[PDB]
């Protein structure tokens, strides 16, 4: 002869909880004699249990338990029982066919009750669990009630019959019955339902047609009204008139001019207005313009009326506020294959975004960005890319290196530049470069045979402060050895030479093989480099000599094999020296 | 459409689930945490939207409550958004001034407030009142079945 | 020398903890497990890890991690006493350290921490020797043959232990994870002598679906602290099995960039990373490019491994014999005028899972020795890319 | 336009614990606080609260008063603003009859970082201190360094250090310690003060505290007496003949940091050293985390007076239990520490190791191996002996490590080991690592003379090449090379294909090189080339290791200290 917790007191009973050890117990010792109250199946406090249960499911706990006799609830006369019950469902339920057959039972036999609200639940937990079969089933009964106006439950019906298609393409013909009108109605909620019921309809080809040469018109005139006037107690959100109506409309206009003239051509007026109509103030109403303008884009129109589209989200961009300017990137990129020479009207701006404090906005802003590099562009653009990548957070560094030498390797103007700016990335995100670029950027100095000195030199320079690096260093190390002749104070065009003493071009070398910063590979490059001069230079050519022989003997198989090889080279057959390096080959693509 | 929707606070305690998608039990709480996690994670400088498992997620921080969802990338993030304030606009109205505390009290109310203001991963009414007005009676009837 | 104390869980979240000093705290502590982790894949596994100058002495006790902080040069051999210490104090004020505990005694430990010590130097304590100093007690939380037959032989003692990671994973170009499963198998082979009990030790680590071993084990002494003993069959065998669930960043991944018209011509650019520790590499690795039924004729061109197609099946195919991880190659590919990518590998001595064997012993009544092989492989193919 | 939704002080969490605070029964406040600050920690925000708890201040029974207290304690370095605001509320609890109580208005007070501060608590802690007892001073003691270290000092700040050593030596209990300490860190900020630690009589005061029990406070001391000693010898003797109990009693920490100090002072030896034997090895029966420090500095230490444990090894060995780091430390530990008698045991121990199943283990063990045999050349065969074992285990792993070894002995003792070339190659496939291989390779270049198949084996490569690691394209190149040197006229062909692929049909800068560097050589005069390239290959030298003198001397100071286990100077930590 029990005495039954209620609900609430339940929970503020776990709220006395100072343990988690003792959340278990309290828990367990109150489902416990809550299983022992359903061994009976006692129609009374039925339905509390069932939601102290939801609760402690709620919190994450033994829920199974129960799910059968949730459905009893659902059995039940009385409606509370009924509605805890329903939401107990949508909750507890595993997909079995088998309740889902008791469910469809009292689904039925609930959906023609003499009430409404009772109608509500099931209608709304049937577009949430409907599977298969079921509206396979109860698919009917939908279009049945869908008939009957009483604006609450028609909305209500819409939606179901949707979710239907969702989960049985194959039953939407049964609807077209309730199509013809709906487009007529004066309240809204069902407007609303009606039309999205519309927009997923439009899922087959043939459908299109129907509602495509038909609805269109009035789609507008409705639109039109709101936007254009009141403001209305019942459904204004910071000044304007149901923007979800506004917006659901919107997508549904768009998808239905998707390839088309005729419709399109008929709706462009309604958009600009639209567009021009609006209030930038809060989001709201960005979140209308956001939506026409995706369908502004997915359909034929003016060339005049695209170009407002996108001189539109530039407008985004330039917002206080994050949030829209996401979107305002996103959907940019979209069309960038499509309304290139349009959008470059904004790109100065976009990149102007790098300098944010949010990785997502960053990154697009960078993808997009890109993407736009055009020929004449180029040099500007890199400028600032490259201002960016040099205190950009790791995660980016390495992509856009990847980025820059697409740029510089396709659109480029001078070698100088290329390299300039290849030599640059390194310079600053090397460590995170890919593998080729060492015999890339090489090729490149070779191939064209001018800058040879331009390149050494500078080489030389940034390889005078830095040392951290490795690609960078190599690549120097190279020419300065294949170089060395070029690099004494040359008779160099393209640009104003420097100060170049044998001695120096060692100093630095030297150093390289000796601090511990560069990879056995690296002093590799070096070594092999020095000795390149002994044949370029014309007097150190003794420091030279020193160096290789006490080499001769380090760990590094490689740098001593070497050095004998070298060593013994000047020990025995000099002149032999002057041909061997003199000449470095030539690759070409 | 709406893929499902969650309510829990700065610390991650579920405050209100609500599945628009068929799926296991196991999955979900998966769903869930693994969410909540990355969700929360994130500095309240940033924004509210993320790429996540294909679908798009939205979230407005209220005090210690948290609002999230996930919609189909063939959507409108914004708008949503405008919903969930929506949400809450309700919520607030109900109880008057609302607060967490309510709303795990009485989270079944919660529910079928939100549950018949959306069904089926969409939007059934707009009207503010609409709603309410017929919530309310709906809980007359309620009051009703246990007082003849 | 210390400047903090933290106590974190598994996760490597700030659990509970008290700032003693001068040192931008908020920060550093989150990159803790971070770093943890990495420097794991260095195997260079130090209880002192670093970050921009600032140190971390670290404690691993059953589910919690234990740690100091200082920017100073510290005396190490002093924190690690202590906070090893700091340990025994709770373990005795509450039965055992965990989350839990922790999660239950808050107060009580912001009491108990300041009494420990103050502005670093630990002003002394001791258990007795303190319960004077504190305000109120805290809650305690108390818990918890026939298939080798017999005289068995073969001259040379041997064994094979191998275990293996297969990772299906799913990723649409919108770059995130949709499915991630690892499953894992412990299969063993032997040819031992006689009867030997078997003692394995394992890594600490292994959200978990499921769990199988053979009936042959035991798991050693009730609690917490993992060894696998047992007696194996003869021959091959399967010693454990197991299922997980893990965001585990797609260790190869691609992507594919498009561009087409002028001549009837098409062009593929595929970048493919290696997202893993460097230190090792995968082996044998093939990439399955999906393209379109009907090509003319093809030209690759790449870097690394050699690229090669199969209108059977319509797929241009990457491969590659030995890869690296850490490095991003590039493969680019023309020809004339959507199913999913998918791409197998191998991984010889690799974990995704992040499992180490640490240790095998093999005890018989002969005083002998028996030689032991592992073998660790992150294999698989469900590794799935779409492209839309 | 005005929106704040679920803000209300009119109900809910807040609101709810706000008045369940100011209510009566005591206990209600208590319990309430208590969820508090907990309902803190874990991240909500209590920002409101703040006010209605402080004023639940003017209470009094311990329970209540103390947490209130741990509350703004947290607030301490998150927000000092409001910790301040309680201020008075503190100065005004010194003087309070509780001492506990007083005390931790004391140690609060000091955990703020604000200028403000200084002001307001100056002068209660003087007297706190000279008060009566052992918390508030120590406390204080301790505080003083925290106001040191605030943003500023003043001139009588400069003048309370006085009192600290004064009132250090005499305040007897546990104090001290704190002082110690307390002045030995605001020391460091090294004017000129903390140099006047100079008495061979303030030292006896110290000699006596050690024996006053506080490790920590052992520890402290001896910490000092790491900034001492200039040249007497009977003092010395006196100050080490005291430590010598030291050793054998508490916890690491002291036996370590007192070891610090026995080696910065050094039938005088014979007596330390056979001493400071049992201590540290007692020292590692421990415990994992600490051993690893330990065995970082046991390494320091044998560096300096190796003649310590001079033959102390049956210990060092490795366990299966022990962790990894531990493992690789006692290795390198191992190793500095062999000879002739020693080997013996050494390897016999090393082989069972490398069967082991913990990969990075065995890999840096056979390693031992190998910078085993180099110390110790009277055991080079010894060695090897082993490793070719091995190596006929046909352990995958095992082997290729292995080879690599072997390749750096050669390298030191060359034409001394042969016959282990063919039962070298023997296993030639299972060996898939770069150095490995390479390494492999290399060699057979070298001694190509003895294996005739060595074209082969080279070639076998080959077909397969264009991508191999960098540095093995290498000496497979320069190989090829020297067996055509050893001018078979069957190497045509070979040597031609090699040069050709690392010609042109290479993309690597270096490479091409040497690559072409060669193909010139050849393309003029072999007879050249030959000597030339095989030409008589120098002596090795990496004596770069195995720590130096100067710097030596200067870090066995910092024992127990970070410094003490990356073996650098405090110049890299600093910053």
């Amino acid at each position: 002869m029990p005495a039954p917790i209620r609900l609430r007191e339940l929970i503020r009973t776990i709220r006395t909880a100072r343990t988690q050890a003792e959340e278990r117990e309290m828990i367990q010792k109150e489902c416990a004699a809550i299983r022992s109250s359903f061994r009976e199946e006692d129609n009374t406090y039925r339905c509390r249990n069932v939601a102290k249960l939801l609760y402690m499911h709620m919190l994450g706990y033994p829920a199974h338990f129960g799910q059968l006799e949730c459905l009893k609830l659902i059995a039940s006369q009385k409606f509370t029982d009924k509605r805890i019950g329903y939401l107990g469902a949508m909750l507890l339920l595993d997909e079995r066919q088998d309740v889902h057959l008791l469910m469809t039972n009292c689904i039925k036999n609930d959906l023609n009750h003499s009430t409404q609200f009772v109608q509500g639940l099931a209608l709304c937990t049937l577009g949430c669990m409907g599977s298969s079969e079921m509206c396979r089933d109860l698919a009917g009964e939908v279009e049945k009630l869908l008939k009957t106006s009483n604006s609450y439950l028609r909305k209500k019906a819409a939606l179901c019959a949707v979710h239907v298609i969702r989960k049985v393409p194959e039953l939407m013909e049964m609807f077209l019955p309730a199509t013809k009108n709906l487009l007529n109605e004066k309240n809204h909620g069902v407007l609303h339902t009606s039309v999205v019921l519309l927009t997923e309809m439009c899922e087959r080809s043939p459908d299109m047609l129907a509602h495509f040469r038909k609805l269109v018109p009035q789609l507008v005139r409705i639109l039109k009204n709101l936007i254009m006037s009141g403001y209305s107690p019942e459904h204004d959100v910071s000044g304007i008139s149901d923007p979800f109506l506004q917006v659901r409309i919107l997508r549904l206009l768009r998808i239905l001019g998707r390839n088309d003239d005729d419709s399109s051509e008929a709706m462009n007026d309604i958009l600009a207005q639209v567009a021009t109509n609006t209030e930038t103030s809060k989001n709201v109403g960005n979140a209308i313009l956001y939506e026409t303008v995706l369908t502004i884009m997915d359909i034929k129109s003016e060339s005049g009326l695209r170009v407002l589209a996108i001189n539109i989200l530039g407008r985004f961009l330039l917002n206080n506020d994050k949030n829209i300017r996401y979107v305002a990137l996103t959907s940019l990129l979209k069309t960038v294959q499509t309304d290139h020479n349009a959008v470059q009207r904004h790109r100065s701006t976009i990149v102007d975004c790098l300098k944010d404090l949010d990785v997502s906005i960053k990154r697009r802003a960078m993808e997009l960005s890109f993407a736009l590099v055009n020929g004449n562009n180029i040099r500007g653009m890199m400028k600032e890319l490259l201002y960016f990548l040099d205190s950009c957070e790791p995660e980016f560094k390495a992509d856009c290196a990847s980025g820059i030498f697409l740029a510089a390797e396709k659109y480029a103007p001078s070698k100088r530049w290329h390299i300039d700016t290849i030599m640059r990335v390194l310079t600053t995100a090397g460590s995170y470069v890919r593998d080729d670029a060492v015999p890339n950027l090489i090729q490149l100095i070779t191939n064209s045979v001018e800058m040879h000195a331009y390149t050494v030199q500078r080489l030389y320079k940034a390889i005078l402060g830095d040392y951290s690096q490795q690609p960078l260093v190599q690549v120097a190390a190279w020419c300065i050895g294949e170089y060395g002749d070029l690099l004494v104070s040359g008779q160099c065009e393209e640009e104003e030479p420097i100060q170049v003493t044998e001695d120096e071009v060692l100093d630095i070398l030297e150093s390289v093989l000796i601090s511990n910063m560069s990879t056995s590979v690296t002093r590799g490059y070096a070594l092999t480099a020095i000795m390149k001069l002994s044949t370029r230079f014309t007097c150190t050519v003794n420091r030279i000599k020193k160096v290789v022989s006490i080499y001769g003997s380090s760990i590094d198989v490689e740098l001593q094999q070497r050095a004998v090889e070298y060593n013994a080279l000047f020990k025995k057959y000099d002149h032999m020296r002057s041909a061997l390096l003199e000449r470095m080959p030539v690759m070409e693509k | 459409m709406m893929r499902f929707m969650l309510l829990f606070s700065r610390q991650g305690k579920l405050r209100l689930q609500k599945w628009y998608l068929a799926t296991s039990d196991k999955e979900r709480k998966k769903m869930v945490r693994e969410l909540m996690q990355v969700v929360l994670a994130r500095k309240p400088k940033m924004c509210s939207f993320l790429e996540w498992r294909d679908l798009k997620v939205v979230y407005k921080r209220y005090a210690s409550l948290y609002f999230c969802c996930a919609i189909e990338g063939q959507d409108n993030e914004l708008i949503t958004l405008e919903l969930i304030h929506r949400y809450v606009e309700l919520l607030d109205k109900y109880f008057g001034s609302v607060c967490e505390l309510d709303i795990i009290f009485n989270f079944e109310k919660a529910y079928f407030i939100l549950d018949e203001f959306l069904m089926g991963g969409d939007v059934q009414d707009t009207s503010k009142k609409s709603v309410l007005k017929a919530i309310e009676q709906a809980d007359l009837l309620q009051e009703e079945d246990e007082s003849p | 020398s210390a400047s903090a104390v933290y106590v974190l869980d598994l996760k490597g979240k700030v659990l509970i903890c008290r700032n003693y000093r001068g040192d931008v705290d908020m920060s550093e502590v989150e990159h803790f497990m971070p770093i943890l982790m990495e420097k794991e894949e260095e195997g260079m596994l130090s209880p002192i890890l670093a970050h921009g100058g600032v140190r971390f002495m670290w404690i691993k006790h059953n589910n919690l991690y234990l740690v100091a902080t200082s920017k100073k040069n510290a005396c190490v051999s002093l924190v690690f006493s202590f906070l090893y210490k700091v340990v025994q104090v709770f373990s005795e004020y509450f039965k055992e350290l965990e989350e839990e505990s922790i999660r239950d005694n808050f107060v009580i430990i912001y009491e108990l921490l300041d009494e420990l010590m103050d502005f670093g130097y630990p002003q002394t304590t001791d258990s007795k020797i303190l319960q004077e100093f504190i305000t109120q007690e805290g809650h305690k939380l108390e818990t918890g043959v026939s298939w080798r037959s017999e005289g068995i032989k073969y001259r040379k003692n041997e064994v094979f232990l191998d275990v293996i990671e297969a990772v299906n994973l799913l990723v649409s170009a919108n770059g995130n994870v949709l499915r991630s499963e690892i499953v894992g198998s412990i299969k063993m082979r032997v040819f031992l002598s006689g009867m030997p009990e078997l003692r394995l030790g394992l890594n600490d680590k292994v959200e978990l679906e499921d769990v199988k071993f053979h009936q042959c084990v035991r798991l050693s002494r009730f609690e917490n602290d993992r060894t696998i003993s047992f007696i194996p069959p003869d021959g091959e065998f399967e010693l454990m099995s197991y299922r997980l669930n893990t965001h585990v960043k797609p260790l190869i991944w691609i992507e594919s960039v498009i561009e087409k018209h002028s001549h009837s011509r098409i062009e593929y650019m595929v970048k493919a990373k290696s997202q893993f520790k460097r230190r090792s590499t995968a082996n044998n690795v093939e990439i399955h490019i999906p393209v379109p039924n009907d090509a003319d004729s093809p030209k690759f061109k790449t870097t690394v491994g050699s690229v090669k197609w199969v209108p059977e099946n319509s797929e241009i195919v990457w491969s590659v014999k030995s890869f690296p991880g850490g490095k991003e190659y590039l493969m680019r590919a023309h020809f004339g005028l959507k199913p999913p990518i998918s791409v197998k590998f191998e991984i010889p001595y690799f974990t995704t899972s992040g499992i180490q064997v640490r240790y095998l012993k093999i005890i018989e009544k002969s005083g002998y020795q028996a030689i032991p092989w592992v073998r660790y492989i992150t294999q698989n193919g469900d590794y799935q890319l779409r492209t839309q | 336009t005005d929106s704040k939704y679920f803000t209300t002080t009119k109900k809910g969490e807040i609101f709810e614990l706000k008045a369940e605070l100011n209510s009566d029964k005591k206990e209600k406040k208590k319990e309430a606080v208590k969820k508090v600050i907990a309902s803190m920690t874990v991240g909500k925000d209590v920002s409101a609260l703040f006010p209605d708890v402080v004023n639940c201040m003017q209470t009094d029974n311990l329970e209540l008063k103390k947490l209130v207290y741990l509350y703004l304690m947290n607030y301490a370095k998150s927000q000092p603003d409001m910790a301040i605001m309680a201020v008075n509320t503190f100065v005004k609890d010194c003087e309070d009859p509780n001492p506990l109580i007083r005390a931790l208005a004391v140690r609060t007070m000091g955990c703020i970082r604000v200028d403000k501060i200084t002001e307001y608590l100056c002068e209660p802690l003087r007297k706190c201190l000279k008060d009566e007892d052992p918390y508030v001073r120590k406390t204080a003691a301790v505080c003083v360094a925290k106001l040191h270290d605030i943003n500023a000092q003043m001139v009588e700040d400069q003048g309370f250090l006085d009192t600290l050593k004064d009132l250090i030596s005499d305040s007897n209990p546990m104090v001290v310690a704190n002082r110690v300490a307390a002045l030995s860190e605001i020391a460091e900020s090294h004017p000129s003060s903390n140099l006047l630690d100079l008495k061979a009589q303030s030292i006896n005061k110290l000699l006596t505290a050690l024996n006053e029990c506080t490790e920590w406070a052992q520890i402290f001391i001896l910490d000092c007496l790491g900034n001492y000693m200039p040249k007497d010898d009977r003092e010395a003797q006196s100050i080490c003949e005291r430590v010598t109990p030291r050793l054998s009693h508490a916890n690491s920490a002291v036996v370590l940091s007192a070891v610090k100090v026995l080696m910065k002072f050094m039938d005088y030896y014979a007596t330390l050293l056979k001493k400071l034997a049992p201590p540290l090895v007692t020292l590692l029966s421990a415990e994992p985390e600490p051993q690893y420090v330990p065995l970082r500095n046991i390494n320091l230490i044998v560096q300096k007076r190796p003649e310590i444990l001079k033959h102390e090894m049956k210990v060092f060995f490795v366990k299966y239990n022990d962790p990894i780091y531990v493992k690789l430390e006692k290795l390198d530990i191992m190793i500095r520490l062999a000879s002739q008698a020693n080997i013996a045991q050494v390897l016999a121990e090393l082989k069972e190791y490398a069967t082991e199943v913990d990969v990075d283990f065995v890999r840096k063990a056979v390693r031992a191996i190998g910078r085993c045999a180099i110390k110790v050349e009277q055991s080079a065969e010894r060695c090897v002996s082993t490793l070719l074992d091995l190596i006929q285990t046909k352990v995958n792993y095992v082997v290729q490590e292995a080879i690599v070894v072997i390749k750096d002995i050669f390298r030191k003792y060359p034409n001394k080991y042969e016959s282990v070339i063919a039962t070298l190659c023997e296993n030639l496939d299972s060996d898939d690592e770069p150095e490995a291989r390479a390494a492999m390779i290399w060699i057979v270049g070298e001694y190509a003379e003895r294996s005739d198949n060595a074209d082969e084996l080279l070639e076998s490569f080959l077909d397969g090449f264009h991508d191999e690691s960098t540095q093995v394209q290498l000496q497979l190149l320069t190989a090829i090379v020297k067996l055509f040197l050893k001018k078979p006229t069957e190497t045509q062909e070979l040597v031609q294909q090699v040069l050709s692929l690392a010609t042109q049909d290479s993309d690597n800068p270096d490479l091409r090189d040497r690559g072409y560097i060669y193909w010139r050589l050849l393309s003029t005069d072999p007879v050249a080339a030959k000597e030339v390239v095989l030409a008589e290959k120098p002596l090795i030298s990496e004596e770069t290791d195995l720590i130096e003198p100067t710097l030596l001397d200067e870090l066995i100071c910092y024992i127990g200290t970070l410094a003490s286990v990356y073996h650098k100077p405090p110049n890299a930590f600093v910053e």
